[PDB]
């Protein structure tokens, strides 16, 4: 056996970004990096990807009062159609 | 054992070195032999091929479209044991997902489709759910 | 840069049970494609060379290119 260029050890891949969409709670542009206007002023644990990030029972992760502001522009809160929260 | 017929047929093939597209038909007659079967003589066939497909000396861009040729009469074929080996099938897709993903994604169409106007809308649902489409 | 490859089935287990551990841990980016961290896996195939030639990451996509096929075309 001297070619057929049988298994070597080999080397692989990886991440680590989420498992949600999120893209930077929508409502605003303070991204989901950011402590958004409003969520700066109420922030929670909230970092520089997830200010708010997740596929939550809205996986509308908007912020605080910017998701209160995209259900103030629409009080039934179809934006991924749970309740401002 | 025309099971036998084709596991030979497939097993010196497997002692061939044969180029891209040529050994692609011979597999290829050899499938359709095996397609033209009747009935549990053709179901051991299938399991048969597909045992034959396993193997990398059958490659993955062999048996892409070779299997997508033993499928593509299924459609065709009744559908008690289609259901039945959709199942044996998707169970030996296991370990190469990948490389079955696309032609998965139709097997399920059928046999989803199969439980659906079977009313077994929970295996419907739940064996649809099985696949990472999109995810893989 | 990455595309398709042979990618043999220990290659499937090493995605797989990574993701096993990794989707345990971390999901949404996963154990994704990349070539660039691929390199040549040429060595005691069966080889009159005693040889082992390693190669760059599309080096050694390409080399599986040829591998049986003693000649091949473009
Ligand atoms: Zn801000
Ligand atoms: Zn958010
Ligand atoms: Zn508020």
């Amino acid at each position: 056996k001297k070619k057929r260029f049988e298994v070597k050890k080999w080397n692989a891949v990886a991440l680590w970004a989420w498992d949600i969409v999120v893209d930077n709670c929508a409502i605003c542009r303070n991204h989901i990096m950011d402590l958004c206007i409003e969520c700066q002023a109420n922030q929670a644990s909230a970092t520089s990807e997830e200010c708010t990030v997740a596929w939550g029972v809205c996986n509308h992760a908007f912020h605080f009062h910017c998701i209160s502001r995209w259900l103030k522009t629409r009080q039934v809160c179809p934006l991924d159609n749970r309740e401002w929260e | 054992r025309m099971a036998a017929a084709v596991r030979q047929d497939l097993a010196q093939l497997m002692n061939s070195s044969g180029s891209h597209k040529d050994l692609a038909g011979k597999y290829r007659q050899i499938l359709e032999k095996a397609i033209q079967l009747s009935g549990a003589e053709q179901l051991e066939a299938l399991k048969a091929f597909v045992e034959a497909m396993v193997n990398e000396n059958v490659s993955l861009v062999i048996s892409r479209q070779l299997l997508t040729d033993f499928c593509t009469h299924l459609p065709n074929l009744p559908d008690s044991t289609a259901k039945e080996i959709y199942h044996f099938t998707l169970e030996k897709i296991q370990p190469r997902v990948i490389s079955f993903e696309e032609q998965v994604a139709s097997i399920r169409q059928h046999l989803a489709s199969i439980y659906e106007k079977e009313e077994d809308w929970r295996n419907a649902a739940q064996v649809l759910v099985g696949i990472p489409l999109e995810t893989g | 840069p990455s595309s398709t490859f042979a990618i043999p089935q220990e290659l499937e287990k090493s995605v797989q049970m990574f993701e096993l551990f990794y989707s345990q841990h971390f999901s949404g980016r996963k154990l994704t494609w990349l070539h660039y961290l691929c390199t040549g896996e040429v060595k005691m195939n069966y080889l009159g060379k005693p040889y082992v030639a390693m190669v760059t990451t599309y080096q050694m996509a390409v080399l599986l290119a040829f591998n049986n096929s003693e000649t091949v075309s473009y």
